[PDB]
Formats: structure tokens, sequence, C-alpha cells
RNA sequence: GCCGGCUAAGAUCAAGUGUAGUAUCUGUUCUUAUCAGUUUAAUAUCUGAUUCCUCGAGGA
């Protein structure tokens, strides 16, 4: 069926460093390799999740930037109350509301 | 001159929402953005392949049609009538965005038959009928998945059990609604 | 394709939007209530914020590309 | 060749003939006949004065929108008239 | 496989949501899986329970252990002479002491597990260590009232 | 619903032809007849002797075939000539 | 520029009252852009009669709603919804959530949970965890609204109001789980909407109260054109049977004056739900004998009947 | 008079769409169409949202009566169910890299657009602004 | 469909039959190959170029 070799999407390899310069076959298999394990395993190398962030991402310097980027957008966004508290210890009492959370306890101790 | 997946996704505020052909379109920052609207369902996803939108297997032969429960419980005077429309419940509904497609068809209480069937006395009035695995629980402690259930004997006193019921979980305001008929 | 507004598969970013944009400042004319709080927002007469969108209404979101 | 006129709607009521009479225009639907029919000038004038807007034959009733048609105001586009090129 | 927990021993009257149902006093059961058999089409009487954590794994494998449901010995584990129908509640270790009883054992008995789940299959191979032994297990353990099921004991091979 | 048959030909035969030759009207009339009975049934069939043009209308039973014939018969030489075909 | 409003009790002083005001810093509106923005603080003394300073916190956006809250104070500054206490020098920030999308236009809670309403997103419902010091978002809607302003009905439901002149009740479905720790890029959770309304003027305010001493509660709202109107609900089948077929046959045998058609006027940016306009109806009072009798014919009644039942629902609730 | 008779027929239109035959579907999408029609201000908005949900994604048809009852269905639920739902199912193939999709999102779209053109200015999702251009609609940002 | 595969997964070019319309059947072939241009979301398509081995023959 020579025919579905190229109606199919085959003749056309596409390859991943991720994936130990892995070199797959026509798109519908390729877009699915993410998702299975030597990929995930390959991922894991870096220490990286999988998620659908990085699919369709090859390269390994480009996955770890990525990866960099989403790292500083979640921490960016959740709410830390450690750094982000405003206690106002009882040594002075009506002054010196720029106290974190750690100074207070040290002020407290 | 035309971006690559991973420069595409550096630039995007959501990159998991970027594919293989978006880096193919003529605008594609517009087309990520609003594929990103807090919104908008996505496209069939059949558009790329071709198979007509109709998947040639699954094994979709299968019963012609089941007719509701109010179905079956002149032909039916006006107290039928008023059972049908006792009987009328509203069926299973999709919400605003859960398109369908070719595959999505397929993918310390006891019930009273297996009770009878696994040799289980029913609860007495005042009395320890515990179930076999209630010995354990009484014999090395409590069960840490589940500390707020409650067991006869143990936890709950004899006088409780009730039919069927052989636990119950504890755990540790003006809820009625305003406009409705009376 | 004779109704003025309508789209195509050539559409570009800058047509849908001064589209958008032109008759979002009709519908502000036409309706009553909106023009009200917008003068009542800005503080100016209703003549005035007519004559305002009225003057917008010519080259809304600046000139086209290239 | 089926196209609508299109042009813009004067005082001249719509006629139908004894097989279209109780047709809808747009849909060719019998049920709930609600809007009477408009039709230009160009329409109505000369030997053309009184015809069926589906066929052309001669106009025995009054040519109405069905409540579907009105619903959905394709009652506000131009002339209905059927016109062949 | 270390959350989940393999239960052997299921009758006709236990379903995928009714060992959920069961162990859902023991721990937080996420999902129940099933087999089906190929020529029948039902439930090999094996199944999984997989829960959310492994404690919740070790309670319901040391409470519903070699239980009574639906009048068969479901019991929940860590996922020459043939004995047949066998119960899944007992080990290696505990087939060993009831051996001894009758004769010595040469070595450590093996049991025969499913390819899928891993658990138990429902035979189990036994070797003795004279023929006399063989005899006083086809004699008296071939029928013996074992922990809720009925056990056969039978030679591997012999000769005419 | 819907749309809800005829081909013509033009530019086969010329009426000086027929002038000094009485036989050759009916045997380009017969060999007409023998290319449109191949590609389906043929209902009626005539052709203008006095047209300039040379004008011949085959009508068929079904519109397939009459477009068949005008696919196969356009661009086709008959007697020398290009011959056109065309739908009705 | 003062935006928000606020008198309180905090937990942390005594019976004290305080007076807090919310004022942008340097707000351009078109293109839009600020320098900053303040919240200054009273203390309300000599029997409400007089405010006296006592400090100012800066912020890095308009606060544009304040609200009370167990014991303390939720603040929207700008995209941000934060807690604040009171301080001896300034407001001391407690907790804080980050993913409300555009803008806080208002805030209003009920004991445990508390609603936000955004600019151009219609409702926000967050939790307060008391014990973790969180507030989480479990729910949300799927219409985008110009919220103009918002009332609470019950534990469940809020009444909506828009900048183009629509009324709006939201409810949580029974389903609904408050314990949290998107499906449409939003909130897992979304709330139905039970009732939709063209009014035709901007509401600005919305209120249930009851009016007439002995009467019952009603949904008292005001527009901008200087209107007052109520939403009164139906106690039974009957009446709302009623009312309903006599709005039918009025749309048809008494069109509105000036070509619209009713039903598609009430339907201008939403499709009518579960409301009757109870202004098309009393029109039957001012038509011809004529007509009042065939519409009350149809209804098998007589007009006087008609006009005491229209009489009866009007004097239960307002005047 | 159908409003009271919407939940008995879902789940039979659900079989139909489902099916194979091209003569079903069409005609289950006249069914929606003049069912949506039919119950109009009278809340039967969840039933039609979820018959949309299965005749949506019949609009990359090539025959042309399934593709005519298709665009009927369509411009029934305008009516019923609102334009903005329209414009949130059409906003993400607007702008589709395949020209197919696109063809047939902007000629869905102009449907939309044509009827109930005023409708749609309360809808429009937000468009931020670029280097050269501003497309952020500023007024409906003010608040009294 | 059966336990990754057995070439019923696709396109195409000629002819026949037939309808208001959709269609139905036969021969086929399917590049097993490379580069450049067109084009396609990507394929596809189209437009051009490109001595050895075996037993007089065949294959590359
Ligand atoms: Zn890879
Ligand atoms: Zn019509
Ligand atoms: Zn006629
Ligand atoms: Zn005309």
């Amino acid at each position: 069926p020579y025919w579905l070799y190229k109606l199919h999407g085959l003749n056309i390899n596409y390859n991943c460093e991720i994936c130990g310069n892995y070199t797959y076959r026509g798109p519908k298999a390729f877009q699915r390799h993410f998702a299975e394990w030597r990929h995930a395993h390959g991922m894991r190398c870096l220490g990286i999740p999988n998620t659908a962030h990085f699919a369709n991402v090859t390269q390994i310097e480009d996955a770890v930037s990525l990866w960099a980027k989403l790292k500083l957008q979640k921490a960016s966004e959740r709410w830390q109350p450690d750094t982000e508290e405003e206690y106002e210890d009882s040594s002075g009492n009506v002054v010196n509301k720029k106290t974190y959370e750690d100074l207070k306890r040290q002020g407290l101790l | 001159n035309r971006f690559t997946v991973a420069e595409l996704k550096q630039l995007v505020a959501r990159p998991d929402v970027v594919e293989m052909h978006d880096v193919t379109a003529q605008d594609p920052k517009l087309l990520v953005h609003l594929k990103a609207t807090r919104n908008s369902v996505p496209v069939p996803r059949h558009w790329c392949f071709k198979r007509k939108y109709l998947q040639g297997k699954r094994g979709i032969e299968k019963p012609p049609f089941e007719l509701p429960d109010f179905i079956k419980r002149d032909i039916d005077y006006q107290k039928l009538h008023d059972a049908f429309f006792k009987w009328q419940t509203k069926p299973k509904l999709t919400i605003h965005g859960d398109l369908y497609y070719e595959g999505k068809e397929f993918e310390g209480d006891l019930s009273d038959e297996l009770r009878i069937s696994l040799g289980m006395p029913v609860g007495p009035n005042a009395h320890k009928v515990p179930p076999p695995w209630l010995i354990a629980m009484q014999r090395y402690g409590p069960p840490p998945s589940y500390p707020n259930l409650k067991i006869p004997g143990l936890n709950s006193p004899i006088p409780p059990l009730y039919g069927d019921v052989f636990g119950t979980n504890a755990a540790e305001i003006d809820r009625t609604p305003w406009g409705e008929l009376e | 394709s004779k109704y003025i507004g309508t789209g195509h598969a050539d559409t570009t970013k800058w047509e849908w939007l001064v589209n958008q944009h032109r008759d979002s400042y009709c519908s502000y004319m036409g309706h009553f209530d909106l023009l009200n709080y917008f003068a009542i927002a800005e503080n100016e007469s209703k003549a005035r914020v007519r004559f305002n969108l009225m003057e917008k209404m010519l080259q809304p979101c600046g000139p086209p590309a290239d | 060749d089926l196209i609508f006129c299109r042009k813009q709607a004067g005082v001249a009521i719509g006629r139908l003939c004894e097989k279209c009479d109780g047709k809808c225009v747009i849909c060719d639907s019998y049920v709930r006949p609600c809007t009477l029919v408009r039709i230009c000038d160009e329409c109505n004038y000369g030997s053309y004065q009184g015809r069926c807007v589906i066929c052309g034959g001669p106009g025995v009733s009054d040519a109405y929108y069905c409540k579907e048609c009105t619903i959905q105001e394709k009652d506000r586009d131009g002339c209905p008239k059927i016109v062949n090129l | 496989q270390d959350a989940t927990v393999y239960v052997g021993g299921l009758d006709e009257k236990v379903s995928e949501p009714l060992l959920w149902e069961l162990f859902l006093q023991a721990g937080p059961v996420v999902n129940t899986h099933m087999p089906k058999d190929r020529v029948t089409g039902q439930h090999q009487g094996y199944g999984f329970v997989e829960f959310l954590s492994e404690e919740d794994a070790d309670y319901a494998i040391k409470i519903m252990n070699m239980i009574k449901l639906y009048g068969k010995p479901i019991r929940v584990n860590k996922a020459n002479i043939f004995i047949g129908n066998l119960d899944p509640e007992i080990d290696e270790k505990l087939l060993y002491d009831t051996f001894s009883a009758f004769g010595v054992i040469l070595q450590t008995p093996k049991i025969m597990r499913d390819p899928d789940t891993g658990n138990s299959k429902g035979y189990a191979f036994i070797n003795f260590a004279s023929f006399d032994a063989s005899d006083a297990a086809i004699e008296a353990m071939n029928g013996q009232y074992l922990c809720n099921r009925p056990i056969t004991v039978s030679y591997a091979f012999k000769k005419d | 619903r819907r749309a809800g048959r005829v081909v013509i030909i033009k530019n086969m035969f010329h009426p000086m032809d027929f002038e000094d030759d009485p036989l050759v009207l009916n045997e380009i009339r017969e060999d007409l007849r023998v290319e449109c009975s191949k590609f389906g049934q043929i209902r009626k069939l005539l052709l203008f002797d006095r047209h300039p043009d040379g004008v011949a209308s085959v009508s068929f039973r079904d519109p397939e075939e009459a477009d068949y014939c005008i696919q196969t018969l356009d661009g086709r030489w008959f007697g020398g000539r290009q011959i056109t075909a065309q739908a009705w | 520029a003062a935006f928000s409003v606020a008198v309180c009790r905090f937990s942390n002083t005594g019976e004290d009252w305080y007076v807090l005001v919310g004022v942008a810093k340097d707000l351009i509106l078109n293109p839009r852009s600020v320098a900053g923005g303040f919240v200054y603080t009273y203390k309300l003394v000599n029997n409400g009669e007089k405010l006296e300073f006592l400090h100012k916190t800066p912020v890095e956006e308009v606060p544009a709603a304040i609200a009370p809250f167990q014991g303390r104070v939720l603040i929207g500054v700008g995209k941000l919804l934060r807690v604040y206490d009171l301080g001896k020098k300034k407001l001391l920030r407690k907790c804080e959530n980050k993913h409300i999308a555009n803008y806080i236009s208002g805030i209003q809670t009920i004991g445990h949970r508390v609603i936000v309403s955004d600019v151009q997103e219609s409702f926000i419902w967050v939790r307060y965890k008391r014990n973790e010091n969180q507030l989480i978002i479990f729910a949300d809607d799927t219409y985008p609204r110009w919220v103009t302003t918002a009332s609470l009905l019950d534990y469940d439901t809020v009444a909506g109001a828009d900048k183009f002149g629509n009324i709006c009740v939201v409810r949580l479905p029974p389903n609904t789980n408050d314990e949290v720790d998107g499906l449409l890029n939003g909130a897992s959770q979304k709330a139905e909407v039970i009732m939709n309304y063209h009014v035709g003027e901007t509401v600005l305010s919305l209120q249930k109260t009851t009016l007439i001493p002995g009467g019952s509660e009603s949904l008292v709202y005001t527009t901008l054109s200087g209107g007052i109107g109520i939403l009164v609900p139906f106690t039974s089948h009957e009446d709302h049977d009623f009312f309903q077929h006599v709005e039918m046959h009025l749309r048809s045998e008494h069109p509105p004056l000036c070509g619209r058609d009713h039903l598609s006027f009430r339907s201008y940016y939403f499709p009518v739900k579960n409301v009757i306009d109870g202004d098309l109806c009393e029109q039957f009072n001012s038509m011809e004998p004529n007509k009042q009798k065939n519409v009350s014919e149809e209804l098998d009644r007589t007009p006087p009947e008609v006009s005491k039942k229209l009489e009866d629902i009007r004097t239960r609730y307002a005047f | 008079m159908g409003k009271d008779y919407i939940y008995a027929v879902t789940p039979l239109l659900e079989d139909a769409l489902m099916d194979r035959d091209l003569v079903h579907r069409q005609t289950a999408s006249a069914v929606v169409q003049h069912m949506s029609l039919g119950v109009y201000g009278f809340g039967c908005e969840d039933s039609l949202n979820h018959l949309l949900n299965y005749v949506w994604p019949n609009v990359f048809e090539t025959s042309p009566h399934v593709i005519q009852a298709v665009m009927g269905a369509l411009e029934g639920l305008r009516v019923a169910i609102g334009p903005c739902r329209m414009l949130q199912y059409c906003l993400q193939g607007l702008f589709h890299p395949a020209r197919k999709v696109r063809d047939v999102y902007w000629k869905i779209y102009n449907s939309i657009y044509i009827g109930s053109q005023d409708a749609l200015i309360a809808h429009y999702p937000r468009i931020y602004n670029d280097d050269k251009n501003t497309y952020i609609r500023y007024e409906l940002d003010y608040i009294l």
C-alpha cells in the first residue's frame, strides 16, 4: 500500500534531542511521542516535569529556558506569606511596621 | 521569517495552548491570544483528519434506543398524564463548552444484597454484631485515612446501628432560597 | 459582502478592530443612558461627548500597517 | 438563476397565485403567515402590476412572510420577488 | 502498584463499584479495576483497587484480609503435588506451615500468579520429601476444609 | 429540491458539401448516431443541414450520458474539421 | 479622587468606629493611566459627628472597593484582592489573591464567602480560609458582564446589573463544593444564569427590602434616568400562568407605539428568562373597551376581574 | 406548545446526531432549528446549548443539504440562545491557520453579525494595544 | 473487524449505468527513487533536470 506510506504521513521524519536524537516518523506518531514513556524519561533527565506546556518542544536549551520562564511566572503569582506580610512588632508597639514574618519571631523570641 | 514553536512559546502568556500549526498562521499572536480567552470552546478537532467525521470503528453496533424511565413508568387518561408529568425528570446535559467527537461515548455503609450474600445478619436492638473487618480495627486501632469515621462498639454506641448502616462519618447560615413558589 | 462590517478569510486584525470600534461609537451615540454614563464620568456636556465621538470616528486604532 | 430582487421595497403589496396561495416566499413554509410582503416599484409596474412573487402568474391573494421568518427579521431585506436572468 | 491493593476471591455478587464502596471505609479508593475474561466475559475473581496513599492500601490489606465477602474468601494484598482452588489469603510461608503437619517439605513452595495482576492465579505446586507425605496429602489434605475454600490435592505426574 | 440532457454539436459539417453529395448527409447522420449510441440511449437526434455552422442536437434520456458525449466530442476531429460540443 | 468608602470596627481595637476612604492619584481616563492610590483612615469620634485623621497608606493602584470582613477589611487594589488589619502607622497586609481577571469594581461578603465583581467579567466566588490564611477562587461565570452593581439575595444567589441596561440573577448549582485547595480557561466550577431582563436604562443600585408595613420583600432597583422599579417573585403557578397569558395576548393586540417588537426589546443583549413585563400588562387598563373585551374573553374573564387581579399584585408589594 | 417536551426528545436527537447516516443528521438539525425558534423567551437554554454541542461538529461537512440544515439550525440558535454564545463558538476559528476553517467560521460569523449587530458590542473580547495601534475601548472601563 | 500485523485506512485517470439530486461498478496505476520551483496549516499535486551482478536473457 505504498500509497498509504505517503498518504498517512510516512517518509517524513522528525527528531528530538530530548529523546536521544530518536528520529520519529509521520506527524501523527511524532505528536503523540511527547506523552509516551521515552519522552517522559528524557525530560526527567533535566528535572523538568512533562506537562502540556512542554509539547512540540524538541531541543534541550529551549526546554530549560521555558522552564525558567514558567518557574518565574508561577512563583511570582503565588501568595508567599513569609516575605509578603506586614507585621508591626510590640517592641515600640507604635512604630516599625516594616517587620517581615521572620523578624517578628526574632523580636518576640 | 516565521516563528518557531519554542520561540512563540516564549512570547505568549499561556504557552500550553500553542500547537504545531499555530506558527503557520497569518497572525499567530492574535490566534494564541484568542485561544486563551476565558471562554470560547475550541475547534472540532477533526478538521485535519481524513475520515469524514465518522469513525468506522469502536464497535458502534449497539442497542437502537433506550427510552427514559418516564416512558414506561383509551391508552392513558389524565391520570396517566398526571403520572407522566410527575415522573418527568431532567436528563443529563453537557455545559456550554463540551463538544462531541467520534470517540467520547465509550470512554461505613454497605448494600443489602452484599450483606445478604456475605452471610452477615441484620442489626439487633441492643447487642454487639460487628462486621468481620471491624475486629481488625478494634485490635490494631482506627484507620489513619479516615479518622472521622465512627463504628459501633469502638466509637459509636450500640443502641449507632439501624438497618444496613454500620458506620457514620462525623466531620468536625440562612440557607433557604429567596424567591420560590409555595 | 455588501454589508459593512462583515469579514472573510483574509481579514486582518486592524480591520476587525476598527470595525468594532466604529460600531461601538455609533452604539454610544444611539443609546441615551450610555452617553449619560460617559458624560457623568468625564464631567463634560453631552453635546461635547457626542462631538468627540464623531471626531474619533474618522481614524480609530491609529493609521494602518506599512 | 433563482435570485431575489433585494431592492428597496415600497408601498406595493406582494401577490400570490392560485397555486402558491398559502406559501411563504422565502422558506416555502405553509404554517402561520405573519407579515405582509412589500415589493419595489420596478416589480410593480405596467404588465408587472399583479403577479405572483414566487412564479409570476396572475395574482389572486396577498403574499405573507411566516412567523419563523419574521422572528429572524428576514422581512427586513429588499424586495423578495423571484427574478430570473 | 504500591498504592494499589490486589483483591482475590470475588464472587458474582461483587462488582466494580461494590469493591470501591466496601474499601471506602478503609481509605480513599480512587479507582477500581476488574479484568474481564475472554470466554465468559465476566470477572475471574481477582481485581485491583487503586487508592491515593500507600497507608490506606496497607490498612485495607490488614483489615480486609481473609474476609467472607459474597460467600467467597476475599483478601487484599500488595500488588510433585498440585493444589487447586486455594484461598489467596495464604502465603508461601503459610502454605509451608500448613503442609508441615502432614509431612516434611523439601523446599519453599511456589504459587502460580496471573500475568496481569500477579497476586493469585488459583493453583499452586508443592513438592514433598518422600511419597508417604504425598500419599498423606492425597488422603487427608485432598478435601480438607481450608479457609472458606475447598482445596483439591492431586499428583502432578504419575507413571502407570 | 435541487436544480429540478441535450448536447449541441457545432462545426461538424457544411451545407456546401451536401449540394453535390446527397449521400454524405445521411452517412454523417449515421456516423453521429453511432457516435452518440456509445455514450448512452439516444432518444432524439437531429442535424440542421441548412445551418452554416453545422448545428446538430442529440437528446438522450439521461443528462450524464449527454455530459459524457459532450466531454468526448469536444476537441475531436470529424471529417477534417474540429467540431465542438456544448450542453443545452 | 475618592472612589470607595467604608465604616467598620476592627477586632484588635475596642468598640471604636473607623472610616476608610480609597483615593486615586493622578488618574487619566483616556488613555487610562494612574500614578497610584491611598487609603485614608479616620476615627469618627464625638458620637459620629467628627472625623480625625489617623494615617494614610499608599497602594500601587486605585482602591475601588472596601468591605468590612470578620473584624478586618477587604480591599480591591486594581486587579488584586487583599485583606488588611488596622495598625498603628498604616494598614497591614495579611492575605492576597492574584488571579482575578481585569479589575475589581465591587466586593460583597456573606459570612463565609466573598463575591467579586470584575469590570468585564461578571462574578468570582472566593473563600477565605481562616486557619490557612488563604483566598481561593472556587467558582465563576460563563458570560462577560460589565457589572455596575451587585446585590446578595441569599447564600447562593447574586443579583447583578450592567452598563448596557440589563439585570441578571446568578445562582450556584447545588453540587458546588466550597472546600477547594479550569475547563474554559477559568475556574473548575461554573454558576448558572436563572434570570435575564433588559430594562432599557442603566441600573446603579439594587437592594432587597420591604417597602410597605406588613407587605412582602421585593428587589428595588434604580436607574440613571431617574426611574425607580421593583422585581417581585410569584408565589403560585396560577398567578404566573395568568400573567404569562396576559403578556402573550397583549404583545400581539397592543404592539409598541414606535414599531418595536416587545419580546425582542427585552431580549436586547440576552434572551429574556423568567420575567413578566408588568408595564406592558398594566396597559390593559388603557385600551379601548372593545379590545379589552377581546383580550379578557380569551382569559375566560371580564375586564374588571383582570383589573382587580393586576391591582392585587401591585398592592401586595408596592403602593 | 413545545416548551414542555424538549427534555423528552433530547436523547433521541443526540442519538440521531451521532449517526453516520446523512439524512439522520440533516433532519435532526431541522428539528433543532424548529424547536429553537418555537421556544424563545421561555427559558429552555440548557437543552439547546446541550444540543448545540452536538450540532456544531458538523460545520466541516461538504454535502450541501447537510450544511444548509446546519446553517438553519445555527441561525435558529442565534435567536433562542443568543449571539454571545455563537461568538464564543466562532472566536477560536476566526483566525485559524487553515483556509477551510477560516472560510467556514467567517461565513458563520457574518451570519451572526448581520443579525443583531448591536448586541455584539457588549460581547467582544478585550484585545491589548500593540506598539503601533490602540485597541482597548477605554470608555467601557470608566467606573462611576 | 481479529489475535504490531495480516495491503478492506487514502488519492487518482479512462470507460459503463442512472437520478431532479446524491451516486454505483470495472480496469487500472499508485510514485517503492533524488534535487529546484508552485502550492498546501503540513502532506499531496503539478511544473523541469538528473555501469554492476546473475544464468543472448533478467534484475539493479
Ligand atoms: Zn522527544
Ligand atoms: Zn418563511
Ligand atoms: Zn405562483
Ligand atoms: Zn424588486
